[PDB]
């Protein structure tokens, strides 16, 4: 998280939209004002250096500065006025003094820059009004090497100016001499330069806002380069690839390739689907533009594909654009007053880094050399915004968090809260309760905190420019020169220590409890112990090795003064780095961890901060490190809806265990949008600064010091016991290092079941089971214990299913379903999906992966509706489970809805039920129960159940033998059809119903017919008993052996005798 | 918001009620006409919309399955679930708990949704709610008393499990002790571990010779070997040296004798330590301990060539 | 038919997965006949390994135990199908067969953990109502006082209260024609069978039929450690009750009656008897080595048969009558004289005919 400190140096005049100029490399900035017309020259951070009034020789008339331009290398400014004159503002160079290299601090360099700019000179170029024909100088442009100047007036004239850098006795002066006098069609809106070689030649382009883009070279002729059918709006040029882009007022863009003679050939032509359109270079070969709408548009010249970069907030309209190619940041300014900063990791590769709300109509956005954002807003308002990190501090009693340019919220865990507004800005904050101190560059102001009356009593200031300072209970430590001085709150000098220039100047100073860490500008680190009288240094300076240029930006020290966490930045532009550095001074070892693998960039890193008069803190609590980084279930959500309403780039609070064997990743925790920042670590409680309920982040009062328990400290809300807490710390440490046996040993002495559920979760994540049985048995959770025991009994060869069962018992659902996806067990996964009240997921999983447990899903839904007593869906879901022969009749009979079933079966329910075969057979059986024989026969015929029809027909009085014989012979013909098909592919299938017919003949003496129909039916046992009748015994053979029934053959062998 | 006053419905004056029917009672006017007076107890009990009063009226009248239709807050769902378990209605309990994010409880309830004996179901419900003594009593009075054992072993209350196993399962007494002994080996307590390992010996099963009998015999043998190993190791831990050394020498496992040989020096019984060091599988460390602690050169003279 | 396809090509892994999934589906959907069929086939296949693998002895014992568990589950589900149909559906039923089924379920439901979707309330209600209808008044009041201690559906308590209050009248005497008889003890089983359906005097589980669950004149025993199965039948063919002394070792006062003591026979006993007097049951768990069980046949007027795919006992006339339903054995759906190739082409031909319409 970052915030833009705002400097708004007012001027008596009115600001101009496009008249802000920023030097590319030197931290300089200048802008024009009118009535009274002047120019304000300021540094990158926004402090005013100088102001320059009307050009020399003016006869009482103030002249409006109409054009400004910076020299690409020299700290030289050129100003074209409105009366035809031209002036050059030049300050004496700092390096001409040939002083020492003691300018290692920004404040000293700013001071020498200011004292150099005080004696600056504004020189007049002779005869400028003659060359511009008494016309206002509309535009100006230096060459790439800064040797040639081009000026354009309002009288349609273009003049070439030669720069002569002559040496003098004390400095180097500059003379501008006119060379040409070139006529233009219209006053030139923009002058661009083309270099001969990609990285002294004459190659310029002039755009006058009309239908002409006139090139010019050393030939002194204004030959056009490219002319289009419409009036041009703007031109955007890439010097490295010599790529020109012409944009018209009608949302038309053309891409040209500039040759040696400044001639363009069209290769990419495109159309875009009051604020004038703006267009800037987002990346080499990638152009970003906006048409005053809510969307950005990004064009890739290499591929020709145009994408739209969306803004989630409606009503926003882009007003101006700028880009910083060094870090890849676009600064979108809006009419409302919203500044959006985009940082690179074609539209999918960009992201919104941050959002800022200045709150005024942004006329123009400019970017200085160091990355500061100058803003012309409100017509006559200049605001320089400098990105600084959120300066937050915590001592052990209260937290002081910076939330704006100057507002600081100081709040304690006891309920005390107060607001601090510094007279100047805020750059550093140090708290050692009740002492508070703020550093704003030039001076450090230290006050007290009156907790009883919520007052802040100002003690005093020290006029020091040290970037490193720290206030303590006994006094304040601040750097002054090459030395550091530790004093009291009443400016009583207690001690001081001095360092040589070869040892550098301290840049980082961090104190906590009674330990101090000092880091210089050349990676020199010193650790010391503060006392009541002296500062006992522990060892000499130690160099550190980092396996462009690495500069350490921050240093934190644990409460032992033994291990140091280090934040470093890359390059002179201070690009944040994705590495955390841990240094063990006692063992003199250097370890690091990379945040690039997690796609995260850190902001701050914090050690554990023990409370005052609390000496029961072990070294495992001291080695813990915390850092902030940034990249069907209807009665379920309402339980956490209170938290969801308490909610009214992602945050990652990540904690490591700093080990002498290396850095081990302990735990990770996402945050929410109302938890703005982490102010420090107070074991076992995170100290996230948060906004209150239904609050606003920009409000100063709307801030509370929120305290959330660690993810490894579940179930410990008393925060009183010490032995349990330290044993849990050791358990977490041994779980992270993988020493699960020592974790078991540590939790064995803990009577809190929270340690046991932590160990059970560790067993889930480590594949341990017999220890997990003890974990479940210690928490008095017999449900999970018996579930694990049955899982072991049912699956003795699979530990994955047992682990999934344990995780499900431990309220770990997502881990369990992922494990069961890994473990192939889709049926158990479907059962779990049903058991969590998600029948839609069960249906999808059944229809996608395992298409064999969809009937259980339907049946379980039917039972769910039956218990819910929504029978309208219960009946249709019992039908969908293909169990309409046992359950839908049951659900009709039990609810006494028999009349509706009778009406349904008499022939949404009537569309499906009457034609179902199983329902018809059930109703036939039910009517046969009611002795309604004829209705049963009718329904059996409608359901095509030959066995039951033959049984009833043969059981009737008189027996309807003819139709029974017809059906029996039809089934015999079907069986013979099957056997003939089998033989053509190369004793048919017996027909059971024929058995009944034989029984009739068995009661009528028709022995031969009874035997024939028994044999056709497959009644070998009855075949024997009917073969015994007259005399035949061979027919007894070939029957028993067909059944492979040993008893039959045995008995026949006995009976043959 | 009360637990001692019964709710009262004010009957209109001059009424003698004669029949309650569907929550409404017919009261006879002094003229003899019958007028229907509705009880406020049965208010809105035929309404299936999210109304709290209807849910409470159904809840009080044990209309639990009907009240499942009308639930307004998750707390009311929790009340319905705990009451449904309280009324021994597991079929409704599963349906309610499917909407309360307890998949383990639902899965374990689906295993007991079919049981109907009130003692056994009462014991299971008591175990689920966390009333172990009542659950044990119900299981003991039910048709499957062995559940009363399984709750103790799963909770590893080995004293109560062994107390129950003395009359329920005579053959389960050793195994239950053995794990206990192993747990005792974690606590530093070895004196009662000796008794637990000694009682852990299982008599040899006898019967018809087959694969099942052979596998049971092998399991009994392995259990006996583990019990004797633990007993000997704990004997060496406490100081019973001579008794444990015979068992150590009888076996052949190298790791077991290696673990047993370490603790003999602390009790100043260096003769058995000397005997075990040479057969521990290493001679260099044995000779180092000889020359540093034992100082018995006669034994080291034999190990000199190696 | 995909399960039959898997079993035709051996492949035990996918056959196991499919059969277990089908059995679980049938249990969850209360297809108790289907569940019994799937479970008995799972027990049959649990000893079908791959030919390239030689299983260990421990795995063999574990799979034997799982096969016996599946056999017990299949028996319980097949018994419970008709009782559940009578309890929850207005369907035609037999009375004496349902009574004996209820007695068997009561006997074998308390032996071990009851399988899923087999309820004690339904079986107790069925037994009570049938005993009241068949005037088994002493049995009716015994099972009613047992039924007092289970849970019944919300539309059953009033009726069961009325039934159990009315049953307290009438003389306390049960009919001697519909009582189970233990041929081992030669005594009628007047009291309800205990856990495992065992005789009060002998603790031996009675050998019922498996269509109407009526008792059979068979006595179970296991051979000693020095006998086989092949030679016994041939010795009996080549050429008063010897077990009575063993009987005197069972019901004699002072003898240990905590657990059932099986009858034991040696080679001396397996001689000098009738050829058909012995029934040899080889439990079909596949290729797993399991010793055979033996049964003495007390009487000859009752015909008993064994399904070649189940080796359960059935009444021969009732087995033949049930085989006409179009499945075969009611528990196994087994049909003799079936070739794997012909039946495997039958499903293809049926698919062709179904695709035509
Ligand atoms: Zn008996
Ligand atoms: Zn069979």
């Amino acid at each position: 998280m970052s915030l833009f400190v705002v400097n708004a140096p007012g001027h008596e005049g009115q600001l101009k939209e496009q008249l802000i100029v920023a030097h590319k490399r030197r931290p300089l900035l200048a802008t024009a004002w009118v009535n009274p017309p002047s120019v304000l020259i300021t540094n990158s951070e926004g402090e005013v250096l100088t102001q320059v009034a009307d050009p020399p020789g003016s006869t009482g008339r103030t002249h409006q500065p109409t054009a400004l331009t910076w020299h690409p290398n020299e700290e030289l400014l050129v100003i074209g006025w409105s009366n035809g004159e031209m002036s050059l503002w030049s300050m004496p160079s700092v390096s001409s003094l040939a002083l020492g290299e003691d300018y290692t601090t920004a404040a000293a360099r700013s001071a020498v820059q200011l004292i150099a700019a005080k004696a600056a000179t504004q020189s007049s170029a002779e005869g400028a009004t003659r060359e511009h024909a008494s016309g206002a100088v509309v535009a100006s442009e230096w060459s790439t090497r800064g040797l040639y100047l081009v000026s354009a007036s309002q009288q349609r004239h273009v003049v070439m100016w030669m720069l002569e850098k002559i040496p003098a006795e004390t400095s180097v002066t500059f003379k501008l001499k006119p060379l040409w006098s070139v006529q233009s069609r219209e006053p030139v809106a923009r002058i661009i330069h083309v270099p001969s070689k990609a990285s002294d030649d004459i190659s310029f382009l002039l755009a006058d806002g009309g239908t002409s883009v006139t090139a010019i070279n050393e030939d002194q002729q204004l030959f056009p380069c490219v002319t289009q059918q419409e009036q041009i709006a703007s031109v955007l040029y890439d010097a490295a690839t010599r790529t020109l882009v012409t944009l018209t007022t009608t949302s038309m863009i053309e891409v040209y390739a500039v040759g040696e003679d400044i001639k363009g050939t069209s290769t990419l032509r495109r159309k875009l689907s009051r604020i004038a359109m703006s267009m800037v270079w987002a990346s080499p070969g990638v152009v970003a533009f906006g048409s005053g709408d809510d969307r950005l548009r990004i064009l890739d010249l290499s591929s020709g594909s145009l994408d739209v970069l969306l803004l989630p907030q409606p009503d926003l309209h882009v007003s101006s654009l700028a880009t910083f190619a060094a870090k890849g940041t676009m600064i979108v300014g809006t009419v409302e007053g919203f500044l959006v900063v985009f940082q690179h990791h074609e539209a999918s590769q960009w992201e919104a880094m941050t959002v800022h709300q200045v709150g005024k109509c942004v006329d123009r956005v400019v970017l200085t050399a160091l990355g500061d954002v100058a803003l012309c807003c409100g017509g006559s308002e200049l605001q320089v915004l400098h990105e600084i990190i959120r300066k937050r501090a915590w001592d052990g009693v209260a937290a002081a968090t910076q939330i704006s340019s100057d507002m600081v919220v100081i709040e304690s865990i006891t309920g005390c809260q107060c607001l601090l507004q510094n007279k100047g800005n805020v750059h550093g904050v140090s708290i050692a309760f009740p002492n508070i101190a703020l550093w704003n560059g030039s001076q450090i102001d230290f006050y007290m905190i009156d907790e009883a009356t919520s007052e802040i009593t100002f003690i005093n200031f020290v006029l020091t420019t040290s970037p490193a300072f720290a206030i303590h209970r006994e006094g304040l430590i601040y750097v002054k020169g090459n030395r550091i001085v530790f004093e009291t709150m009443q400016l009583a000098p207690i001690a001081q220590m001095t360092f040589t220039e070869s040892e550098g100047v301290p840049v980082i100073m961090d104190i906590m409890n009674d330990y101090l860490v000092v880091v210089s500008s050349k990676n020199y680190l010193r650790l010391a112990r503060i006392s009541t009288r002296d500062l006992q240094q522990l060892g000499p300076a130690r160099p550190l090795t980092f396996p462009l240029e690495v500069s350490v930006s921050g240093a934190r020290v644990n409460a032992q003064g033994r291990r140091v966490a280090l934040m470093s930045t890359l390059g002179p532009l201070a690009l944040p780095d994705t590495r955390i550095w841990v240094y063990d001074s006692d063992t003199d070892k250097m370890s690091f961890f990379d945040f690039g693998s997690r796609n995260e960039i850190p902001n701050s890193v914090y050690w554990n901060t023990p409370e005052p008069n609390t000496t029961t803190v072990g070294e495992f609590e001291y080695i813990l490190l915390a850092c902030e980084t940034y990249q069907e279930n209807y009665a379920e959500k309402k339980a956490e809806l209170e938290d969801a309403r308490r909610e009214s780039r992602p945050h990652n609070i990540v904690t490591f265990f700093a080990t002498h064997d290396g850095l081990v990743l302990q735990n990770f925790a996402p945050l929410r949008r109302y938890q703005i920042c982490l102010v420090g670590l107070t074991i076992p409680d995170f100290l996230l600064a948060s906004v209150k309920i239904n609050g606003d982040p920009n409000n100063a009062e709307d801030y509370v010091i929120e305290q959330k328990r660690l993810r490894d400290f579940e179930g410990l809300k008393s925060d009183k016991d010490v032995a349990v807490r330290e044993a849990l710390m050791k358990f977490s440490y041994y779980a992270t290092i993988g020493n699960m046996d020592e974790a078991y040993r540590c939790v064995k002495s803990i009577k809190n079941p929270a340690a046991w559920q932590g160990l059970a979760r560790l067993c889930v994540t480590s594949g341990r089971l017999d220890v997990a049985a003890v974990c479940l048995a210690t928490m008095e959770d017999c449900v999970a214990a018996r579930a694990l025991r049955e899982a072991k009994e049912d699956y003795p060869d699979d530990q994955d299913v047992q682990l999934a069962t344990l995780a499900l018992g431990l309220s770990m659902t997502e881990e369990a379903v992922e494990l069961l996806r890994k473990s192939k067990r889709y049926d158990l996964l479907t059962d779990v999906y049903m058991a969590c009240g998600k029948f839609e997921h069960a249906q999808r999983h059944s229809e996608r992966f395992d298409r064999a447990r969809i009937r259980p899903v339907a049946y379980k839904y039917a039972q769910f509706m039956e218990s819910l007593q929504n029978m309208d869906a219960a009946i249709m879901w019992y039908y969908n489970a293909k169990c309409a022969s046992t359950d839908v009749p049951r659900i009709f009979f039990q609810t006494n809805r028999m009349h509706e079933l009778r009406q349904l079966m008499m022939i949404t329910f009537a569309t499906i039920f009457p034609q179902n075969r199983e329902l018809l057979l059930w109703w036939a059986q039910h009517s046969e129960r009611r002795h309604n024989v004829q209705e049963a026969l009718r329904f059996y015929n409608a359901g095509e159940d030959v066995y039951n029809i033959v049984r009833i027909l043969c059981s009737l009085t008189p027996p309807k033998l003819d139709s029974a014989l017809q059906l029996v012979n039809k089934e015999m013909d079907k069986a013979k059809m099957r056997f003939q098909q089998q033989q053509a592919f190369a004793e048919p299938d017996p027909v059971g119903s024929a058995y009944f017919v034989a029984q009739l003949y068995e009661r009528q003496g028709d022995d031969q017919l009874a035997l024939q129909y028994y044999q056709a039916a497959g009644a070998y046992r009855s075949g024997v008993r009917v073969a015994w009748k007259m005399e035949q015994y061979g027919v007894v053979a070939n029957l028993a052996m067909k059944s492979s029934d040993e008893r039959l053959m045995l008995e026949t062998a006995m009976a043959l005798e | 918001d009360s637990s001692e006053d019964n709710l009262y419905t004010p009957l209109p004056p001059g009424y003698t009620p004669v029949t309650l029917f569907r929550g409404t009672v017919v009261c006879q006017t002094p003229n003899g006409t019958l007028e229907t007076v509705p009880l406020q107890t049965h208010n809105n009990i035929f309404l299936r919309t999210p109304n709290a009063e209807a849910f409470y009226n159904n809840f009080s009248l044990n209309r639990l399955r009907w009240s499942s239709n009308n639930i307004t807050s998750p707390q009311e769902a929790e009340d319905l679930a705990v009451k449904s378990l309280h009324m021994l209605d597991v079929e409704l309990a599963i349906r309610v708990y499917r909407q309360l994010s307890q998949p383990s409880l639902v899965l374990c309830l689906e295993k007991i949704r079919h049981i109907h004996e009130k003692n056994l179901l009462l014991g299971h419900v008591s175990m689920i709610m966390g009333y172990m003594k009542d659950a044990q009593n119900f299981f003991l009075r039910s048709s499957q008393p062995l559940r009363a054992l399984e709750m103790r072993r799963d909770m590893m209350q080995w004293e109560r499990a062994l107390t129950l196993a003395e009359q329920l399962a005579p053959e389960e007494v050793p195994i239950i002790s053995r794990d206990y002994a192993q747990h005792l080996e974690y606590r530093g307590v070895y004196a009662k571990a000796l008794e637990m390992y000694q009682k852990g010996l299982r008599q040899l099963p006898t019967g018809h010779a087959s694969t099942e009998l052979s596998v049971t015999v092998q399991e009994v043998e392995r259990h006996n070997e583990q019990c004797r190993q633990g007993a000997a190791r704990s004997q060496i831990r406490i100081g019973n040296i001579a008794d444990a050394m015979k068992t150590v020498k009888e076996s052949s496992e190298v790791s077991f004798v290696k673990e047993c040989a370490k603790l003999c020096e602390e009790n100043q019984k260096h003769e058995e330590a000397a005997q075990l060091y040479e057969k521990a599988g290493d001679i260099e460390r044995a000779a180092t301990i000889y020359i540093e602690r034992c100082k018995n050169l006669k034994a080291a003279e034999r190990l000199l060539p190696f | 038919e995909a399960l039959e396809a898997f079993r035709a090509a051996k492949w035990p892994k996918e056959a196991m997965r499919l059969m277990e999934t089908l059995a679980t589906n049938s249990v969850t959907c209360r297809k108790f006949r289907d569940a019994a069929f799937y479970y008995i086939h799972l027990a049959e296949e649990y000893g079908r390994f791959e030919e390239t693998e030689k299983p260990t002895d421990v795995e063999k014992a574990a799979r034997i135990r799982r096969s016996k568990e599946c056999v017990r589950r299949a028996d319980i589900y097949y018994a419970f199908s008709g009782v559940y149909a009578h309890t929850t559906q207005p369907l035609p039923y037999n009375e004496l067969s349902l009574f004996r089924t209820a007695k068997y379920l009561f006997g074998m439901c308390a032996e071990s953990a009851i399988p899923i979707n087999v309820g004690k309330g339904a079986i107790l209600y069925t037994l009570s109502r049938i005993a009241n209808r068949l005037e088994m008044v002493r049995t009716a009041r015994a099972v009613f006082e047992k039924l007092q201690g289970v849970i019944l559906p919300v539309s059953m308590m009033e009726q069961v209260d009325i039934e159990t209050l009315l049953v307290r009248s009438k003389p306390v005497k049960d009919r001697d024609e519909l009582l189970d008889r233990c041929f081992r003890c030669n005594q009628l089983i007047a009291q309800l069978p205990m856990a495992g359906d065992r005789c009060p005097n002998c603790f031996h589980p009675c050998v019922r039929s498996f269509v109407n669950f009526e008792c059979l004149p068979l006595v179970e025993f296991v051979l000693a450690d020095e006998l086989t199965d092949e030679e016994a039948e041939r010795i009996i063919v080549s050429g008063n009750d010897p077990f009575f002394t063993q009987l005197q070792y069972v019901l004699r006062p002072g003898r240990p009656t905590a657990t059932y003591q099986p009858f034991v026979a040696s080679a001396d006993i397996l001689k000098g008897f009738r050829r058909d007097e012995v029934f040899i049951v080889r439990p079909r768990y596949g290729t797993l080595p399991v010793p055979n069980r033996y049964y003495r046949l007390m009487r000859s007027d009752v015909s008993v048969c064994l399904c070649n795919g189940c080796q359960h006992f059935f009444i021969a006339e009732d087995y033949e009558a049930e085989c006409m339903r179009g499945s075969g054995c009611p528990l196994c759906r087994y049909r003799p004289g079936k070739q794997v190739s012909r039946s495997m082409k039958q499903i293809l031909f049926d698919m062709e005919t179904a695709a035509a319409a």
